[PDB]
Parts: C-alpha cells; sequence; structure tokens
RNA sequence: GAGU
DNA sequence: CCGCGTCAGACTCGTAGGATTATAGCATACGTG
DNA sequence: CACGTATGCTATAATGTGTGCAGTCTGACGCGG
C-alpha cells in the first residue's frame, strides 16, 4: 500500500484477477535510510540468509 | 461467521490461527476453484471458510491431509 | 580557547611583518630568480592586503573564509607575475589579481547550476540596464523594455532572465509551519502507478491473444520483425535468412499479417476501439 | 532480497571505494543549456547511471536491443534508470578530516579511546598546537600537547627523536599507531591497584571499549575519514518544477561547498603554498564535512539564504522528521479515505454508512476484476472509462463487491486499538460516513465535525484478520479493565431512564397485565402511562447448570414501561434487573450480566435492540430545556446576606489590626465554601423532591420529573456539579495563579453574571483550555515511551512450568475496601492453593484462571490473601506464558499465545492520561491537581528516579549497633550475626529517623521516614517489593481520577523495566565482574551451567527506567528508531553491532511479517527453518 | 484553521 | 558540588504559494560540424 | 572558420573579521574542572 513497488504494481494485478494475494517485497525507504547511513560514513550492511 | 465470530473461534481456538486456517482455505475457494461443502447462499470465499470452520468442516490438519493425498497421487500418477 | 577558524587564521596573518618598497624589490628579484623563502615571506607578509579586499567584495557570494582562500590565489598569481624592475608598487599590482580572481570564482560556484562566465557576464549587463531604466521609469522594467534599449531580440532578453531563475530548496517547508515542504508534495511522474502498469500488461497481453490468431507463418513473422515475441527487430534479411530466403517474402507475408489483424479489428474491433483514450 | 540480519559497522575508507561507482570531482550539477548531467559532477551519468531506462546520454544505445553495453562515445551504461538511486560515488579527501559523529557525540569515541580530552583533541585539529605522536625520548611523552612556541623550543633540542604533528593527521596516526590489545592488559593491571568507583568505571568503559573494538573488527583509523562518500542523484534531487524553475536537495550545496574546498587544498598543495594557507584550507575543509553529516552539531549550523540552517545527512535519518519516525514507523497508504462522519442510529453494531462515490474509488481494482468477469469490459482502459462514466450496471457490481467486505474506521488520536474498527459497509448515497453510535466511546467521537479515515484491507489475510479480531461486534471489552466499553449513552439512557422510572397513580394504577404484549397494547392505545404502577404475569428465564434453560412465571409488581422493556431482555436473564430505574450505570451492569450467562451474540443484538428502544421513547417523552427547568432555590437571598454580613465581620476584625490578613482570607473563604454547599443542598432538596404534588388519598411525595434532574440522575449528561452553576450559586473562582478569589460569584448562569463575574471566570476557563492544547504532549510522550519498552512482550508460551508468583491482599488502604481482592484478581492464574478447611470446603488447585465462578466462592470463604501468578514472575525467556498473564481483558477468556501483550499494556495505561488530559482541561472551567500534577508523578516512577531525600533501609538481617557522630553527622556501626564484619553508613543531621537502635533488623527495615527509590526496594527486598511498590504507587493516582486500570498492566512494564542484570563475579563464560546483561540469558546460561558444572555466574538483578531499557535492549535499530539516534549509531558502529530482527518495531521498519498475532504461526515456521541450518 |  | 551541554517534548486533518544579490571588458585558446 | 566555453591579464597606492540577527523555554541527566 506504500512504498514497495514491485509489490503494490503485482497485488493490483493479482486484485483484478480475484486473488487477493499479498505479494511484499522491501520498502523504499528502507533502502533509502541505508544508503543516507553508508552516505554518512557508517557500514550498514545485510547479512544474508 | 459473517457477524460474530464466536463460535468460529470456539471451534479452532487460536483466534490467530483460525485467521490463518480459513485464509488458506479461502485461497484454496479463490485460485483453484475449490468447492464448498456448505452452500454458498450467495456469500464471499471468506464467510464460506469461516462457516465451514465453525461447523467443524475445516481443519489446519485435515487441511495438511487433503494436501498429501492429493499430492501423492500426483507422484504415484508421474512414475 | 578561540577555535573560530576565521579569528585563528587573522591572529596568525597579522604576525608577519609588512615590507617597504626597497625591501619588496630586493626580495622579489630572488623570488623570480626562485628563492622559496622570498616568495613565502612576500605572500604572508601581504596576505593583509587579501583580507582587506575580499571583507569588501563578500557580502552576498560566499563565505568570508572561502573569498580568502580564492582571494590568496590571486595573490599567488600577483607573486609569480610581478616585476621588480618596473617602477609599480606591488599591492597596486596585487589588488588586480585578487579582485580578478575572487570575482571570477563567485561566477562559477555561486550558482548551483553553473553558468558559463558569457552567460554571466551578458546577463549582468542586461541587469545593469534595467536598473538603469528602473532609474528613469520609476516603475520596473519589463523584458521588451530593456531589449528596446539594447536594441536586441527580446527572445535573448527572456532566455538569458529564464537563466537568472534562481534555486528552490526541495527540504523548504511550505506555510510557516515545519511540516511538509515541497518533497512531500511532489510526486514521481516518470513512475507510473499500478493502474497504468496493469493497463501496459493487459495491452501486450492482448496482442499475444491476437497474434495467436493468425496464421502460424504470419504471427511469426510479425513476431521476429516487431522484436515482439523474439529477442531484436530483427530486419527483412534476418528473418528470411532464418525461414525463407525471400526477404521480400517477409515483407508479403507481414503486409498480410497486418490486414487480417485488421479484419479480426473489424469484427471484433468493438474492443480495439476503445484503446483510443 | 530476503536477509536474515544487519550489521554496523565503521566504514573503512577502503570500503567507502567498494560502494563507489565513481570519483566526483567537480560541483557541477548539469549543463545550464541541455538540461543533462555534467562531466564528472555530483549527478554525472558516467558515474550515477542513465537517466532514461536503456538508453545512454548521448543517444547512440537505444533499448534493450543494447543490453549492458558502454558507450565508447559519452561513457554511459546503458540500463534501468532505477540505478541512479541506487549507486553511490566518493570523494577523495587531500587532508584527512574527523568523522564529526566519532567526535563530538558523547561519550567522545574519539577522545574516549585515546584517553585524551575533547578540548585536547580540538586544539590539535584546528592546529592550535601540536601532539606529540612519538617522542622515543622518554623525555618528552606521548599525547602531550605542546603549544606553537613549545614545538620550537624542543626542535633543536630533541628534535628528530620526537614525532609530533598537528591536525585530523597527527591524531590518526596516533591512533593508527596504539595497540588496543596491550593498552587493554596495561590498563586492567591498573584496574587492580586502586580502584575507586568512577575511576573503575571510566577504566571498565575504556575495558570495554578496547575489547568491543577488537570484537567488531573495526579499526580506530577509521574514526578519520579519507574517502567520503557520495550519496545517490535521486536520494538529492535536482528536478525542474513546471514553470522552468528547478528545486534541489541541500545536501547538494553542502557537497558543493566540500568539493569546491578540497579541490582547492589540492590546488594549493600543487602549488606548494605557504603552510598557514595550507591550515587554513585544512580547517575550512573539516568545516564543510562536519556540516556535511551534521549542521548545528560542532557550531553555528551553515544557513541558507531564508536565514534557516541547511538540512543536513543526519537531520534526515535524525528525530520526528527523521527516516524512521516519519516514513518507516508509519507510513502513508493507498486505499485510504476520510470524510466527516455522522450518526447512523439505524446501523446495527457491525456496519458502517460508506459514501458511494467514496467506495468507487476504494474499491477500484476489485470493480475492474468483476468487469472482466462480466464481460463487460473488453479492456482495463475500458473499465476505467466505463466507472468514469457511472454507468448504472457499473453501481450493480460496486454493490456485489462490497457485500461481506470489511473496512477499517480510524479517529485521531488512535489511543488505544479501539480507535481503529472494522465494519460491514453500507452503501449510503451522499457524502458523510455513517457511524454506529454504540463505539462512539472507543473513538470517543462526538460529531460536532468530527472526521474519520477509511482503510480497505485488501487480501483475503487482512480481510479476515479484520472480520474476526476487528470487527466491531467481536472487540467489545475494554483491554485495560474488564469492561464493556459499548454502552448506551446520552438519549439512549435517557430513554430506558423514562420507561422504567415510576410516577404515583398516573393512567391506570392497580392495573392487571396478561403479558408484557398487553401492555405494549395498552401504552400505545392511550390506556396507560409508562409510570403506571401495575401488576404483570412476567415469564422469566433462569438458566440451568447446563445449557437448558428454565423458565418460572410470576406476578411481578412494576411499571408499564418496565414491561416493555422486558421484551428486548433476552430469556436467561431475570426480570428483577429490568424491574428497577434504569440508569446509565445499570445498564452497564445489564450488559455484563448478559455477556457472562448468555455470550456475544445475545448481547450484541441486545445492545442494538437498547439503542433502538432507547432512542424510540427518548423521542416520544418530548423532554426539552425551558429556564423554568432551572429552579432557583427561594432561600437564595437569605443565605448570601447572612454571609455577606458575616464576611464582613471578619474585615472589621481586621481593620482593627487583630486578626491577621492570611487567617481572614481564610475565614472568608470558609464562609463563602460553607454557603455554597448550603445553598447546593436547599437548590437539590428543592428540586430533587420537589414534586411534593401527588395524589390518590391526598398530598404525597415523590421523585421529580424535571427535565435537567431527569438527564443528572439518569446519568445521560449533567451531574449536581453542572446544576449547581446553573440554577445554585456558581461559587468561588480560582486565579490562573492556582490560588482562590476571595470574592466568589453569588450568582448563578440563569440569573446571569455581571462584568465582573464574567471576567473572574474567564482565567480558571482559559486555564484549563490551554492545558489540552498544551499538556497533551506530554501526556502522549509518556505512552510512546510505554510503547516501546513494551514493544518485544509477547505470549510465546501455555506454560511456563513455574511456581512463582505475588500475594494480593485487599486493598484496605485506610480503611474502605478500595479494591476489593476479588476485582484485584479475577482472571488470574492461582499460583499454589491455600487450604483453610471453611465453608465452601475450597481447595481451587494450581494453575486455575479465576473464573467469576471461583471469585464468589472466595468471597463467601472470606480469602484473606491469596498468591497470583504475575507476568513479573515467569520464567519463561524472550516473553511470558498465558498462564502468568490471565485472562485477556478485551476477550473474557483466557489469553491466546501470540497476543502481543505489551503494546497492549502501554496502551491501556497511557491512553487514560493523555485523554483526560483533554477532557477535564477544554471543560476544567470552576474550582470547587486533576491530571497535570499526577502525571509527572508517574513519569518519575516508570522512568525510576530516586526520590529527593529518600528513606533509609536495613541491607542485611541482624543486630543494630549505633556508633559515632561527625557533629551531628550520624555514623552507624551495624554488627550482624554471622555477617560479624561492621558496615557502617552515614546520615545527614536533621534526618530524624522513625525507629529507636539496637533491634533485630530485617532486610529492608525502614529507618527514615521519606519516599522510597524503586532501586533501593529491589536491592533490599527483592522483586515483589518493588514490582509491588510501583503498581501501588502508579495505581494510587489513576484511582484518583476514577481510572480503571488492570494491575497486570503497569506489571508487564515494571517486568520490561527489570531486563538487565549486572554480574558480580565471573562465571564460566566471559561474564565476568561488573558487566551487565540480560537476566533471560544469563539464567539460559546458568542452566547449562547447572548441567556442566564450572564456575556459576554470580549476578544481581538491576532496575532500570523506561527510557534506558529500551535503549538497552540488545536490537540497535529499536534503540535508534527511538530516540537519541546519532549516539546509538555511533554506539553500534563501534560495537560491530548485529540486529537479527526478533522484535516488531524491527520487522515493521522493513516491512516484514511482525513476530506476534497472525504473524507468529509463519514467524515460527521461519525460526524453525533458522534452527535445521 | 478542524476534532480531540 | 557547579555549570555547561544535550537530550527529549500526542495523533490525524487543513490553506497558500514564495524571495534576493551580482559578479569589468577584451584578447587568446580549444573542440566539433 | 565559426560558435561556445575558458583561461587570462590589467602596474598611483591600497596590508587583522564584525554587521545582522538571537532571543533568553524547561525539567533532566551527565561530564570536566
Ligand atoms: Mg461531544
Ligand atoms: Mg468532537
Ligand atoms: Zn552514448
Ligand atoms: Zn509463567
Amino acid at each position: 500500500k506504500s512504498d514497495d513497488v514491485n509489490g503494490r504494481t503485482k497485488m493490483y494485478k493479482n486484485i483484478v484477477d480475484g486473488n487477493h494475494q499479498m505479494e511484499p517485497g522491501m520498502p523504499e525507504s528502507f533502502n533509502v535510510l541505508l544508503k543516507e547511513i553508508r552516505s554518512l560514513g557508517i557500514n550498514i550492511e545485510l547479512e544474508d540468509e | 461467521a459473517r457477524v460474530t465470530v464466536q463460535d468460529a473461534v470456539e471451534k479452532i481456538g487460536n483466534r490467530f490461527d483460525l485467521v490463518l486456517v480459513a485464509a488458506r482455505r479461502a485461497r484454496q475457494m479463490q485460485v483453484g476453484g475449490k468447492d464448498p461443502l456448505v452452500p454458498e447462499e450467495n456469500d464471499k470465499t471468506t464467510v464460506i471458510a469461516l462457516r465451514e470452520i465453525e461447523e467443524g468442516l475445516i481443519n489446519n490438519q485435515i487441511l495438511d491431509v487433503r494436501e498429501r493425498q492429493e499430492q501423492q497421487e500426483q507422484e504415484a500418477a508421474e512414475l | 580557547r578561540v577555535l573560530d577558524a576565521t579569528q585563528l587564521y587573522l591572529g596568525e596573518i597579522g604576525y608577519s611583518p609588512l615590507l617597504t618598497a626597497e625591501e619588496e624589490v630586493y626580495f622579489a628579484r630572488r623570488a623570480l630568480r626562485g628563492d622559496v623563502a622570498s616568495r613565502r615571506r612576500m605572500i604572508e607578509s601581504n596576505l593583509r592586503l587579501v583580507v582587506k579586499i575580499a571583507r569588501r567584495y563578500g557580502n552576498r557570494g560566499l563565505a568570508l573564509l572561502d573569498l580568502i582562500e580564492e582571494g590568496n590565489l590571486g595573490l599567488i598569481r600577483a607573486v609569480e607575475k610581478f616585476d621588480p624592475e618596473r617602477g609599480f608598487r606591488f599591492s597596486t599590482y596585487a589588488t588586480w589579481w585578487i579582485r580578478q580572481t575572487i570575482e571570477r570564482a563567485i561566477m562559477n560556484q555561486t550558482r548551483t547550476i553553473r553558468l558559463p562566465i558569457h552567460i554571466v557576464k551578458e546577463l549582468n549587463v542586461y541587469l545593469r540596464t534595467a536598473r538603469e531604466l528602473s532609474h528613469k521609469l520609476d516603475h520596473e522594467p519589463s523584458a521588451e523594455e530593456i531589449a528596446e534599449q539594447l536594441d536586441k531580440p527580446v527572445d535573448d532578453v527572456s532566455r538569458m532572465l529564464r537563466l537568472n531563475e534562481r534555486i528552490t530548496s526541495v527540504d523548504t517547508p511550505l506555510g510557516g509551519d515545519s511540516e511538509k515542504a515541497l518533497l512531500d508534495i511532489l510526486a514521481d511522474e516518470k513512475e507510473n502507478g499500478p493502474e497504468d502498469t496493469t493497463q501496459d500488461d493487459d495491452m501486450k497481453q492482448s496482442i499475444v491473444k491476437w497474434l495467436f490468431e493468425l496464421n502460424a507463418k504470419q504471427r511469426e513473422v510479425l513476431a521476429r520483425r516487431f522484436g515482439l515475441l523474439g529477442y531484436e527487430a530483427a530486419t527483412l534479411e534476418d528473418v528470411g535468412r532464418e525461414i525463407g530466403l525471400t526477404r521480400e517474402r517477409v515483407r508479403q507475408i507481414q503486409v498480410e499479417g497486418l490486414r487480417r489483424l485488421r479484419e479480426i479489428l473489424q469484427t471484433q474491433g468493438l474492443n480495439i476501439e476503445a484503446l483510443f483514450l | 532480497e530476503e536477509f536474515d540480519a544487519i550489521k554496523i559497522a565503521l566504514a573503512s575508507p577502503d570500503m567507502i571505494r567498494s560502494w563507489s561507482f565513481g570519483e566526483v570531482k567537480k560541483p557541477e550539477t548539469i549543463n545550464y543549456r541541455t538540461f543533462k548531467p555534467e562531466r564528472d559532477g555530483l549527478f554525472c551519468a558516467r558515474i550515477f547511471g542513465p537517466v532514461k531506462d536503456y538508453e545512454c546520454l548521448c543517444g547512440k544505445y537505444k533499448r534493450l536491443k543494447h543490453r549492458g553495453v558502454i558507450c565508447e562515445k559519452c561513457g554511459v551504461e546503458v540500463t534501468q534508470t532505477k540505478v541512479r538511486r541506487e549507486r553511490m560515488g566518493h570523494i577523495e579527501l587531500a587532508s584527512p578530516t574527523a568523522h564529526i559523529w566519532f567526535l563530538k557525540s558523547l561519550p567522545s569515541r574519539i577522545g574516549l579511546l585515546l584517553d585524551m580530552p575533547l578540548r585536547d583533541i580540538e586544539r590539535v585539529l584546528y592546529f592550535e598546537s601540536y601532539v606529540v605522536i612519538e617522542g622515543g625520548m622518554t623525555n618528552l611523552e606521548r599525547q602531550q600537547i605542546l603549544t606553537e612556541e613549545q614545538y620550537l623550543d624542543a626542535l633543536e633540542e630533541f628534535g628528530d627523536e620526537f614525532d609530533a604533528k598537528m591536525g585530523a593527521e597527527a591524531i590518526q596516526a596516533l591512533l593508527k599507531s596504539m595497540d588496543l590489545e596491550q593498552e587493554c592488559e596495561q590498563l586492567r593491571e591498573e584496574l587492580n591497584e586502586t580502584n575507586s568507583e568512577t575511576k573503575r568505571k571510566k577504566l571498565t568503559k575504556r575495558i570495554k571499549l578496547l575489547e568491543a573494538f577488537v570484537q567488531s573488527g573495526n579499526k580506530p583509523e577509521w574514526m578519520i575519514l579519507t574517502v567520503l562518500p557520495v550519496l545517490p542523484p535521486d536520494l538529492r534531487p535536482l528536478v525542474p518544477l513546471d514553470g522552468g524553475r528547478f528545486a534541489t536537495s541541500d545536501l547538494n550545496d553542502l557537497y558543493r561547498r566540500v568539493i569546491n574546498r578540497n579541490n582547492r587544498l589540492k590546488r594549493l598543495l600543487d602549488l606548494a603554498a605557504p603552510d598557514i594557507i595550507v591550515r587554513n584550507e585544512k580547517r575550512m575543509l573539516q568545516e564543510a564535512v562536519d556540516a556535511l553529516l551534521d549542521n548545528g552539531r560542532r557550531g553555528r549550523a551553515i544557513t541558507g539564504s531564508n536565514k534557516r540552517p541547511l538540512k543536513s545527512l543526519a537531520d534526515m535519518i535524525k528525530g520526528k522528521q527523521g527516516r524512521f519516525r516519519q516514513n518507516l514507523l508509519g507510513k502513508r497508504v493507498d486505499y485510504s479515505g476520510r470524510s466527516v462522519i455522522t450518526v447512523g442510529p439505524y446501523l446495527r453494531l457491525h456496519q458502517c454508512g460508506l459514501p458511494k462515490k467514496m467506495a468507487l474509488e476504494l474499491f477500484k481494482p476489485f470493480i475492474y476484476g468483476k468487469l472482466e468477469l462480466r464481460g463487460l469490459a473488453t479492456t482495463i482502459k475500458a473499465a476505467k472509462k466505463m466507472v468514469e462514466r457511472e454507468e448504472a450496471v457499473v453501481w450493480d457490481i460496486l454493490d456485489e463487491v462490497i457485500r461481506e467486505h470489511p473496512v477499517l474506521l480510524n479517529r485521531a488520536p488512535t489511543l488505544h486499538r479501539l480507535g481503529i474498527q472494522a465494519f460491514e459497509p453500507v452503501l449510503i448515497e451522499g457524502k458523510a460516513i455513517q457511524l454506529h453510535p454504540l463505539v462512539c466511546a472507543a473513538y470517543n467521537a462526538d460529531f460536532d465535525g468530527d472526521q474519520m479515515a477509511v482503510h480497505v484491507p485488501l487480501t483475503l489475510e487482512a480481510q479476515l484478520e479484520a472480520r474476526a479480531l476487528m470487527m466491531s461486534t467481536n472487540n467489545i471489552l475494554s483491554p485495560a479493565n474488564g469492561e464493556p466499553i459499548i454502552v448506551p449513552s446520552q438519549d439512549v439512557v435517557l430513554g430506558l431512564y423514562y420507561m422504567t422510572r415510576d410516577c404515583v397513580n398516573a393512567k391506570g394504577e392497580g392495573m392487571v397485565l396478561t403479558g408484557p404484549k398487553e401492555a405494549e397494547r395498552l401504552y400505545r392505545s392511550g390506556l396507560a402511562s409508562l409510570h403506571a404502577r401495575v401488576k404483570v404475569r412476567i415469564t422469566e428465564y433462569e438458566k440451568d447448570a447446563n445449557g437448558e434453560l428454565v423458565a418460572k412465571t410470576s406476578l411481578k409488581d412494576t411499571t408499564v414501561g418496565r414491561a416493555i422493556l422486558w421484551m428486548i431482555v433476552p430469556k436467561g436473564l431475570p426480570y428483577s434487573i429490568v424491574n428497577q430505574a434504569l440508569g446509565k450505570k445499570a445498564i452497564s451492569k445489564m450488559l455484563n450480566t448478559c455477556y457472562r450467562i448468555l455470550g456475544l451474540k445475545p448481547t450484541v443484538i441486545f445492545a442494538d435492540q437498547i439503542m433502538y428502544t432507547g432512542f424510540a421513547y427518548a423521542a416520544r417523552s418530548g423532554a426539552s430545556v425551558g429556564i423554568d427547568d432551572m429552579v432557583i432555590p427561594e432561600k437564595k437571598h437569605e443565605i448570601i446576606s447572612e454571609a455577606e454580613a458575616e464576611v464582613a465581620e471578619i474585615q472589621e476584625q481586621f481593620q482593627s489590626g487583630l486578626v491577621t490578613a492570611g487567617e481572614r482570607y481564610n475565614k472568608v473563604i470558609d464562609i463563602w465554601a460553607a454557603a455554597n454547599d448550603r445553598v447546593s443542598k436547599a437548590m437539590m432538596d428543592n428540586l430533587q423532591t420537589e414534586t411534593v404534588i401527588n395524589r390518590d388519598g391526598q398530598e404525597e411525595k415523590q421523585v421529580s420529573f424535571n427535565s435537567i434532574y431527569m438527564m443528572a440522575d439518569s446519568g445521560a449528561r449533567g451531574s449536581a456539579a453542572q446544576i449547581r452553576q446553573l440554577a445554585g450559586m456558581r461559587g468561588l473562582m480560582a486565579k490562573p495563579d492556582g490560588s482562590i478569589i476571595e470574592t466568589p460569584i453569588t450568582a448563578n448562569f440563569r440569573e446571569g453574571l455581571n462584568v465582573l463575574q464574567y471576567f473572574i471566570s474567564t482565567h480558571g476557563a482559559r486555564k484549563g483550555l490551554a492545558d489540552t492544547a498544551l499538556k497533551t504532549a506530554n501526556s502522549g510522550y509518556l505512552t510512546r515511551r510505554l510503547v516501546d519498552v513494551a514493544q518485544d512482550l509477547v505470549v510465546t508460551e501455555d506454560d511456563c512450568g513455574t511456581h512463582e508468583g505475588i500475594m494480593m491482599t485487599p486493598v484496605i488502604e485506610g480503611g474502605d475496601v478500595k479494591e476489593p481482592l476479588r476485582d484485584r484478581v479475577l482472571g488470574r492464574v492461582t499460583a499454589e492453593d491455600v487450604l483453610k478447611p471453611g465453608t465452601a470446603d475450597i481447595l481451587v488447585p494450581r494453575n486455575t484462571l479465576l473464573h467469576e465462578q471461583w471469585c464468589d466462592l472466595l468471597e463467601e470463604n472470606s480469602v484473606d490473601a491469596v498468591k497470583v501468578r504475575s507476568v513479573v514472575s515467569c520464567d519463561t525467556d524472550f516473553g511470558v506464558c498465558a498462564h502468568c498473564y490471565g485472562r485477556d481483558l478485551a476477550r473474557g477468556h483466557i489469553i491466546n499465545k501470540g497476543e502481543a501483550i505489551g503494546v497492549i499494556a502501554a496502551q491501556s495505561i497511557g491512553e487514560p492520561g493523555t485523554q483526560l488530559t483533554m477532557r477535564t482541561f477544554h471543560i476544567g472551567g470552576a474550582a470547587s491537581k486533576d491530571i497535570t500534577g499526577g502525571l509527572p508523578r508517574v513519569a518519575d516512577l516508570f522512568e525510576a528516579r530516586r526520590p529527593k531525600e529518600p528513606a533509609i533501609l536495613a541491607e542485611i538481617s541482624g543486630i543494630v549497633s549505633f556508633g559515632k557522630e561527625t557533629k551531628g553527622k550520624r555514623r552507624l556501626v551495624i554488627t550482624p550475626v554471622d555477617g560479624s564484619d561492621p558496615y557502617e553508613e552515614m546520615i545527614p543531621k536533621w534526618r530524624q529517623l522513625n525507629v529507636f537502635e539496637g533491634e533485630r533488623v530485617e532486610r529492608g527495615d525502614v529507618i527514615s521516614d521519606g519516599p522510597e527509590a524503586p532501586h533501593d526496594i529491589l536491592r533490599l527486598r527483592g522483586v515483589h517489593a518493588v514490582t509491588r511498590y510501583i503498581v501501588n504507587e502508579v495505581q494510587d493516582v489513576y484511582r484518583l481520577q476514577g481510572v480503571k486500570i488492570n494491575d497486570k498492566h503497569i506489571e508487564v512494564i515494571v517486568r520490561q523495566m527489570l531486563r538487565k542484570a549486572t554480574i558480580v563475579n565471573a562465571g564460566s563464560s566471559d561474564f565476568l565482574e561488573g558487566e551487565q546483561v540480560e537476566y533471560s540469558r544469563v539464567k539460559i546460561a546458568n542452566r547449562e551451567l547447572e548441567a556442566n558444572g564450572k564456575v556459576g555466574a554470580t549476578y544481581s538483578r538491576d532496575l532500570l527506567g523506561i527510557t534506558k531499557a529500551s535503549l538497552a535492549t540488545e536490537s540497535f535499530i529499536s534503540a535508534a528508531s527511538f530516540q537519541e539516534t546519532t549516539r546509538v549509531l555511533t554506539e553500534a558502529a563501534v560495537a560491530g553491532k548485529r540486529d537479527e530482527l526478533r522484535g516488531l518495531k524491527e520487522n515493521v521498519i522493513v516491512g516484514r511479517l511482525i513476530p506476534a498475532g497472525t504473524g507468529y504461526a509463519y514467524h515460527q515456521d521461519r525460526m524453525r527453518r533458522r534452527a535445521a541450518g
């Protein structure tokens, strides 16, 4: 409903196709936060699974 | 089911798991086009699922049973 | 402890002795002949001049310290290009360099979008002219009034004044209240909404269905040539080379396929006609 | 895309270069003419990517036909424009520069690490003086500052063999060359010599710094920046407004300063410039960088032409305007609408009026999808144009979709969860939302222009969440106290009061009626009043031992009105409940009774029914407000003249110079207070029973049916207080000082105030109103802190298997049973039985939830006090068990595992304060305190502040021995029995002790009079003591304001305060002395120590205030998002801390699924995936 | 400026 | 202790767009159609 | 060659800043002297 760009478009198409499926991703504003922190000169990394 | 969900919650118990169970069932009806047990009486999928649970037709464990039954027969067909 | 950048710098410059003419000449003879000390002493002794001049040129260009550094750069050019043999004093010569360098710096850095010197100087004469005009016309000057004064095109004047349009901060809040600013109103116009994006999906997919209605040969020719189901918009020779030699036959099958699509549209075009908005 | 955890560590110069895809060497943004990005500039497309998708700049490569191609002509990669927000750059600084956050933001970090005072560092940085980096000659030591002239002396003398330098270079070098390992061991050696208290803290601080620095893998060099990162273009956009204007981020201006100064420095170095100029430029560089990172931190923030300080990088993370608070923990939302609300009396409880126009837009995609299934719309474009044209078939479709689809209604401020509730929408033509009356309570909604927000749950899962968890019908009871929040109000109460209330004979006294249907018939035929006393045959159902209902016919003595209401009453309930004259207070009990016996469905129907009949009869009554309704008592003027002669007496006694001004002031005030009480009594006697005007034999006395008295008596509206001002005397007003005016207002509102009375009223009125606007911030801030500290607490387990719990007594503060045992303990698990042979033979076994049944039995047996299982005493690590919590008060049964209890607790405690700060202040007017005094007391409690003059307590059991005195200051030479070594404590002279020495003293016996510090209570009398102190001391405030909150909520927060424990003595791990770790983790370690033996860890639990407890959570995202974000991030970056995202905060920030509620199932599935690899 |  | 500094200080809604200054004048030089 | 963009040089002597505002908020909690 907010940032998730891929999610919103995919969700819209799902809604038009009936299936009320959630296809969520990551809020773009979060991405931006990290970038803002790195521009600060703090290394903030995601350690993945 | 529609107005009050109390008896449906009394069947399953955990409200949150009732949500999950009815949603997984409603998703089946929505996507798979899986047949409803109770007469729709012109009602939406979610309402159907909640009625079914109230009357004690759907269950997390029962859903798991039909999943394996049918998937296993599909594997048998493959081989 | 005074940690003011400015005060510290001004104190340090103060403690270098001011030069007389004979001293400047002696030092400078050796400075041109390369005496690292000489150049340094002349520089350091004449820093105080730089600050006097940067004091004037500040105002609204830049920070005083920023002006001081650029001014120092001008002073260094002056020490390199000073002529001791000419009877003209150093301070006189240096003044020119310092003012020059400061002004040029405040003409490239003073604007977020870097304006070339040529544009800037053009624009300035339009400005000074506008001021004389307003001095006799009581009311401010129009584009065409300034243009009439210079005997020049109004478009010229207008384009210059458009460039003088100064920037707005995206973060500056609107309505006095420190709430929502420009960023808070400003959309992403490039990023279409899921409505537009989903309409294109629907479009592209309806074209697949329409392409399958046609002959296998027509559809494949169209797909490869348009670059629709293929990757690259293959030219007539590419498509022909992969199927049927006859480059000309690709044109034949292609044009044939377009016309069969028109028939589907005249029959079932009742949906297609609504794609005109 | 999906990760498990997130780490923060120091950014190395080299690491910053890794992120960068180009070095920005120019301030040029774009070209003035072709507004395209300038070479090596801040927006360089050769560096940050293409402006247009799959197009190079000069336009050589276009479309996907050229995928990853890099244009030879312009130098631009051809890819998605997306990347311009992703790709970072960098700048090579000629001179190193300090990172201001790791310099100015205290603790110093850089100063703390070198043990170098901050001033000292600064003198070095700004080139005021040199610092010795290595004086090989022991003659000159390390880190010893030399002034300019000091450097000249040793220059000739020692020289060579001492290296001392100036600026960021010096400090970086000093940092590089310090070996952390060695100096850690050296300082540990010194810690053993004579560790004084403050010395031990600072040493242990550097010890932990050095230790954490090596654990992080961070290097001290990195405190100093040589490479400076550049944020992506789209995150500091330069966009054109329509009108040919450009608008840019402030960051671009700040970066242009840095670049220009750095590049000038490179030029000055190429030219081999004199050193004073080199210095000025280095300072210049440092200034600009400091401004870039955190503007208004070091000095004057660099300002725009607007005067206003430019917004730096840190400002985007920091505070409310910051990322976290504004864009991450809370968001703008699609499928959301808003309008004015108005009443929907016709609505049933689970419904709301939803404007057609609004609903048409909110459900847009659902309508298009159904249009394609109907075959009505060929394509999406056609569907869109069909809805624009608003065709009649579209209305049928819209009607189809919205059936069974719940929508969420919200009202601001959202103080508790019931501020958002779900309803089935009922489409209405007309632009306002219609809200159901009975839930106006929870929303605090009154229709004086109020507005509400509407949200569309999209997914099958969200729709289910709305219908099951959030539906208004399902959520009746306050989660704060176990009370029904849906209760009739206003007109409804009034109407029910009207029907039930009796009058003397009236129409058809002493009739005999067959059933309540005959009654209704008679009333509406006009042969009987509603207040007619009558005999009626009612059949009342009493529910049996099992589900079967046993009915019983009885002739009762009631009014026609009561019989008719019995028709609304369900079978199951008794007739005597309605047989009384009904008011708001009786009707809440009615509803409660119905819930407990019948259940949810019946009560919901009953509530709606009551609403319909209530309003219905309210209208029929014809009840109104005329000036005659406000009755002034005849004896006003007499009472008043007497009071005036009285005041005159004290004034004359003053002029004589006998009685002081203060004595007279007090006596005048007492005279007028007493006069006021007297006039009010007169008014109420004359009004309440003014119906001295009756019948049948002869004259008789009865209750007044005056309109205002009815409103007030029913509890529908007004009260005696209000009516005092209307008909009585207004009374004494209080100044804005708080002091009371000597002259009171003798008039009332019906009488009308004169200029002076009106003026005098204003002060108090306005004081109140200002309090609403301004103090709600402080109340709400309390709400926020509570919420943040309770966040993580969830029901994790069914049964912890603990035997622990607190012994609740019935609160007989003074004498009156303030809170009966039953009400304090209902719906709690009994930890431990109590066998007292007794009357009803009650054991009541362990782990039994106290149902109303077992509670009734307690009263018959007269149970004294009871051990009840509690959140604080739970053994569950990382949450609490259902048993230790007990009933979910909002449900009326045992709490379900998964529920986010903490959040509920904080909301429940916070909300009343926040609301009462608006209630008795928009209203709070006349004086006969309030909340403005109370909440500071409450905040001082939750924050665990030690009081100004604290009581003293005995530390250890033994025998009290008094000793010596330092000129009156009491020393105490106390000597226990087994721990024979003496313990001494100095006491102030003027502080008098209540106990008298030489005594057998238990741990924590009160010596002095004064307030107890919660820490000291914890340290001496343990957890139950401090827990119960806070619960009781807090509840005193809320109790004074008539606010019901269950102890268990405050207990939740208390537990969160007691999260941490300082270890005093080494374990088998690397705990050792003075480290403070979470009690959960050290008890789990002790389970493994029990198994393995080894050295056991001796610890001691510590109490922490709410703010610090939230900042102490291992989750740094939770900490940083809460407050203090610059500091929190320096702490975590240096520690190299990783957050694995256990808490809700953390998940919400990354937009993931909450680990609680519905999300508990999925989250435990993920957790088992993590455990098996 | 609107309801707290 | 004192004193100076830093840190916090409710939720949604609204309205309206918007500001300023000024950088000489000319000669030579470098890159693209 | 031309057009747009850039660098360049000028010689009476002149050689240490300021400028425009800020309006003082508060109760709390640490940190050098
Ligand atoms: Mg109201
Ligand atoms: Mg209102
Ligand atoms: Zn190109
Ligand atoms: Zn437990």
